[PDB]
């Protein structure tokens, strides 16, 4: 049961998933370029949706979750340079 | 005649009084109520400050069951500034 990779407390790169549920939908890929406010991914928590927003202009690193995965609190979802 | 209250003229009307709700409640996320654990909570007190707290202390989990109060603060004064 290997344990998913965190975000770093207080980096503001690393976007880490504000509680548990799953990963719907993922609208972005390594390398592109991104604006502050767009979406980058969809989330569940108990039914409820969530969309995931860049914190501010940057480039996509990587991405740290597939389709439909399982997630905790704080798991990292996605890496922003 | 046993609670002791007064007679309607006599009800005393002392200064004024103002009560917010502190809640997890999110204004950058349309209001949506926060969930997660509470690290810190230090509680103001002093002269004119009345605290009914709900459920919040240090290492508390806000579900998403229930409603998302904190703490009710309310202030009280002569006068209303």
């Amino acid at each position: 049961v290997v344990a998913k990779r965190k975000a770093e407390t207080g980096n503001p790169n690393q976007i880490g998933a504000t509680m548990p549920g799953s990963v719907l939908e993922i609208l972005v890929k390594a390398g592109d370029k991104v604006q502050k406010g767009q979406a980058l991914m969809v989330t569940e928590a108990m039914k409820m949706e969530t969309t995931i927003e860049a914190p501010f202009d940057g480039e996509i690193v990587d991405l740290h979750v597939v389709k439909g995965e399982a997630i905790q609190t704080q798991d990292l979802l996605i890496e922003i340079n | 005649r046993e609670i002791g209250l007064p007679a309607q003229s006599e009800i005393p009307l002392l200064g004024s009084a103002i009560q917010c709700r502190i809640t997890t409640e999110d204004p950058q996320n349309g209001f949506l109520p926060d969930t997660g654990k509470i690290d810190t909570y230090r509680s103001p007190g002093g002269f004119g400050i009345r605290l009914d707290v709900g459920n919040a202390y240090a290492g508390y989990e806000v579900t998403p069951y229930f409603d998302s109060l904190l703490v009710k603060v309310c202030t009280f004064a002569n006068e209303f500034s």
